């Protein structure tokens, strides 16, 4: 009865034609008897040798689609994500639904399906019905499902259906005996387009499972993830490997999928041996130690506010809770950049204000309030004095040591009665020896030989140098705005072992003022110190 | 759902390219629920359908509110779509000499104007939910959308009918349409002006603001320091600046000035400018006043707008197309955030030197923001009060 979705293949392409790998009368016997199952449920189709296509089939029965994927148009996946338990409200009355066969009852579109021949090892077949593993499968499904059920929402507008693949989440603040015969009705109308719902894949009474989360009256806990310990994966419980566990990194984040997908660069038959590559044995294990550790938080209700704490840990690492009544948290969990060039806490403090506001506005679509370990002065001192623009919404301090602070402060003007240290470094052709070097109004100079340097690497030494031999307060002028630029952006951590000791030098000064002019110039402090590094 | 009974225009993309396929971002609970009321009416007046995943395309979809507007006004990012649809088909340099001008808001004319059935496909935007409830709701336009660069296009045919019966009645009223706006300017007394543009205002509802003053639009010049005390760290300041400056006037010279720092001195000591120097900084200072060499409007390429956070709630602005030689230089200064949200007032001045730029040029510029991708990217949606958006790329290295 559903109206079907027009899907075409990709332009100048036809239809896929992979030979069948014959087998053996073990499960070639199967197959017909599941086929005539569902030739008599109506969703395969004969037709003769008259269409080319093929298909391969293997042996509960399986299809492989990758070569029609291949072919197939791509289709605007709708959804932005997952939904996160959290982002429920409590409702006094709750069902979870599921439809049985959810792909096997959604007609496929008539002109499209003549690609999807396959043959048994003879009885060809074309499909009527969505089938499973193919791409369009879910997209096409999903809308089905949508619109088979707005009538319904509309005419029911006391509950609320939350809808993601097979489970339908029923939520109600009725009478149990009222939110009963409404279910059924929905039953009903599921019925009546083709898409029955099982009494015991139906949910009755509460933890509720509704995509991998136990749903209880007031906390909710994520469904402990096991995914096995076999010996030979072959690259279809790979497939399903790669599957389930990245739908579980929504909810872990960390759980990455890069080895185990790079072990499908092959033609590889879905059904033959697949050897794990020693990279992707720690993949898996990395984090069945992550899998394991638990997840549980609290409904969400409207008419509190959002409260967002961040903690600072080790290895600019941080952590953060998300609740509206105190420690009775939504959402928590852990952040972890450092930058790959020069990075401070109060920039990641800010990334993790950024990052934790987008994925409220996902869940509740709102930003929370703030509460972060740091000075309301030392914000202000930093966001006023940075070169580039930058924000973080309302918020307010909370004293957890270790509190986020400004390591140190250039200065905006010269500093009188301060020694003035001109810098400069210098490269010669292939030589490999560099120079770096300073001179000093009080006559002071020194200049050290190098090894395997940059230009810059120069530069930031000369200035690690004036640092060294002056008193706390010191003026420095230097010639390479790299150099100059890379203080400015005010770092506290480095990866560059010569940047974290400028830094060291720099929080043990008093006063710095760094000044630039342009090189080969007639300046009386940067010329001297340039030709000694000639 | 019904047809439109006047005739479509056919329209087609640049040569081999692709429709937009731009993912959608988070929105706020508010902007959902705007959209969801906006896009039912729209729907039921034919003027919006939704579609199923079989449409590869998508385009973001966001709602602002206009200054001191309490309603909500959708916006569609059409900046992809409007790079890969073709180009159409004169700027009055008038706009910019007048008194006084003020902004319309006539997209909600382009309503009655039907999209090229075959090109409608290319309009796809999507709804997201609250925390993915249930998926987002797909739309398509049937008609002339509000964003769309083709819109006033092929509604220029039925603008002029509209707009001649007031255009001729008033031949010194300068009238420029720019996507869903009118810009219209004119020398008369602010009270005479304000009842002209609501006549004019009423003859469109015949059919089916916000105010600038263009005349008194500065631009801020090169200005070097003139202290009386000139110490080493203000003289070698003044040189780089000078350094600086010859990139655009290639008649500076710095050497006389350098002189008087030479030898290893420190910076703060007073210098004494010895008198040749002087002469070098006054012909330095009055080498700056002329005209740059080579500079000038074309509009066969794109506009660049970089803007520069001075502090203190003050930012500076160049408009180039190519560099050293700036079309216009200026600061905005006192701006909705000023010293409390830079986000803010950097998205007040994107607003203000894209005003310009449509009045002076006709065209937006490409801005280069100071400020990380992340932080703008979060935020710059919650003080958008344009119909139009400009593109951006992100500046990461500090300047001067
Ligand atoms: O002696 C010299 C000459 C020089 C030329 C060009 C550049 C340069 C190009 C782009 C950025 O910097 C830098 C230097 C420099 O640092 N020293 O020291
Ligand atoms: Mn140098
Ligand atoms: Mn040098």
């Amino acid at each position: 009865p559903i109206e079907t979705v027009p899907v075409k293949l990709k332009p100048g392409m036809d239809g896929p034609k992979v030979k069948q790998w014959p087998l053996t009368e073990e499960k070639i016997k199967a197959l017909v008897e599941i086929c005539t199952e569902m030739e008599k449920e109506g969703k395969i189709s004969k037709i003769g040798p008259e269409n080319p296509y093929n298909t391969p089939v293997f042996a509960r029965k399986l299809v492989d689609f990758r070569e029609l994927n291949k072919r197939t148009q791509d289709f605007w996946e709708v959804q932005l994500g997952i939904p996160h338990p959290a982002g429920l409200k409590k409702k006094k009355s709750v069902t979870v639904l599921d439809v049985g066969d959810a792909y096997f009852s959604v007609p496929l579109d008539e002109d499209f399906r003549k690609y999807t021949a396959f043959t048994i090892p003879g009885i060809r077949y074309q499909y009527n019905v969505l089938p499973q593993g193919w791409k369009g499968s879910p997209a096409i499904f999903q809308s089905s499902m949508t619109k088979i059920l707005e009538p319904f929402k509309k005419q029911n507008p006391d509950i609320v259906i939350y809808q993601y693949m097979d489970d339908l989440y029923v939520g109600s603040d009725l009478e149990i005996g009222q939110h009963r015969t409404k279910i059924e009705e929905l039953r009903q109308h599921l019925l009546r387009w083709g898409l029955t719902t099982p009494d015991k894949k139906h949910q009755k009474e509460p933890p509720f499972l509704w995509m991998g989360y136990e749903l209880h009256p007031d906390k909710w806990t994520v469904q402990p993830i096991v995914l096995p310990e076999k010996d030979s994966w072959t690259v279809n419980d790979i497939q399903k490997l790669v599957g389930k566990l990245n739908w579980a990194s929504q909810i872990y984040p960390g759980i990455k999928v890069r080895q185990l997908s790079k072990l499908l660069r092959g033609t590889k038959a879905l059904t033959e041996v697949i050897p794990l590559t020693e990279e992707a044995e720690l993949e898996l294990a990395e984090n069945r130690e992550i899998l394991k550790e638990p997840v549980h938080g609290v409904y969400y209700d409207p008419s509190k506010d959002l409260i967002a704490e961040i903690q600072k840990q080790g290895q600019g690492q941080w952590t953060y809770q998300i609740y509206q009544e105190p420690f009775k948290n939504l959402k928590t969990g852990k952040y972890a950049r450092m930058r790959g060039a020069h990075t401070n806490d109060v920039k990641q403090l800010t990334e993790a204000v950024q990052k934790i506001t987008t994925e409220s506005i996902v869940i509740w679509g709102k930003t929370p309030k703030f509460k972060l370990p740091i000075q309301k002065e030392t914000w202000e001192t930093w966001w006023t004095e940075y070169w580039q623009a930058t924000w973080i919404p309302e918020w307010e301090f909370v004293n957890t040591p270790p509190l986020v602070k400004l390591w140190y402060q250039l200065e905006k003007e010269p500093i009188v009665g301060a020694e003035t240290f001109y810098v400069d470094g210098a490269a010669n052709r292939e030589t490999k020896l560099g120079k770096a070097g300073y001179v000093t109004n009080k006559g002071r100079q020194k200049v050290v030989p190098l090894t395997n340097t940059t230009n810059q690497k120069t530069e930031l030494q000369a200035i690690y140098l004036a640092l060294q031999d002056s008193g706390l307060e010191v003026n420095i002028v230097t010639d390479s705005q790299y150099a100059l630029g890379i203080i400015q952006a005010q770092p506290d951590k480095s990866e560059s072992e010569l940047v974290n000791q400028i830094i060291e030098q720099l929080i043990k000064k008093e006063k710095v003022y760094l000044a630039w002019v342009p090189a080969h110039k007639g300046i009386g402090g940067n010329e001297q110190v340039d030709k000694l590094v000639s | 759902g019904p047809i439109s009974p006047i005739e479509t225009v056919p329209v087609k993309l640049k040569p081999g390219m692709d429709g937009p396929k731009v993912k959608q971002w988070p929105l706020t609970e508010e902007k959902i629920k705007a959209l969801v009321e906006i896009c039912t009416e729209m729907e039921k007046e034919g003027k919006i359908s939704k579609i199923g995943p079989e449409n590869p395309y998508n385009t973001p979809v966001f709602a602002i509110k206009k200054k001191d507007s309490t309603k909500w006004r959708k916006l569609v990012d059409f900046r992809e779509l409007n790079k890969r649809t073709q180009d159409f088909w004169p700027h009055p340099a008038g706009l910019k000499k007048k008194k006084s001008v003020t902004v319309l808001d006539v997209g909600d004319a382009y309503f009655s104007v039907p999209l090229d059935e075959d090109f409608r496909k290319y309009t796809a935007f999507t709804i997201p939910s609250i925390n993915n409830e249930t998926p987002g709701i797909r739309y398509q336009y049937n008609v002339l959308p509000q964003g769309w660069k083709g819109s006033p296009a092929i509604f220029q045919s039925s603008m002029t009918k509209i707009l001649e019966p007031f255009k001729k009645q008033n031949p010194d009223i300068v009238i420029y349409q720019y996507m869903d706006d009118l810009y219209v300017g004119s020398d008369l007394e602010i009270g005479q002006h304000r009842t002209k543009i609501e006549e004019l205002r009423q003859h469109l509802l015949r059919w089916g603001g916000y105010e600038l003053h263009p005349d008194k639009w500065t631009v801020q010049p090169i200005v070097l320091p003139e202290k009386d005390s000139w110490t080493v760290n203000d003289i070698q300041k003044l040189v780089g600046k000078l350094n600086w400056a010859s990139q655009i006037y290639p008649g500076i010279k710095v050497r006389q000035l350098s002189k008087l720092l030479r030898g290893t001195k420190a910076l703060t000591e007073v210098i004494p400018l010895t008198e040749e120097a002087e002469l070098e900084l006054a012909e330095n200072r009055e080498i700056l006043k002329e005209p740059v060499h080579g500079v000038y409007y074309d509009p066969s390429k794109d506009l660049i707008a970089e803007i520069q956070k001075q502090g203190q709630g003050q930012w500076t602005y160049q408009i180039y197309q190519e560099p050293f030689k700036n079309l216009k230089t200026g600061k905005y200064a006192r701006m909705r955030g000023a010293h409390t949200n830079d986000v803010k007032q950097l998205t007040e001045a994107v607003q203000k030197i894209t005003t310009e730029s449509i009045v002076i040029w006709g065209k937006t510029p490409k801005f280069k923001l100071p400020i990380q991708k992340e932080t703008w990217e979060t935020w710059w949606t919650e003080y958008w009060q344009a119909t139009w958006i400009p593109e951006w790329e992100f500046v990461n290295t500090p300047p001067l």
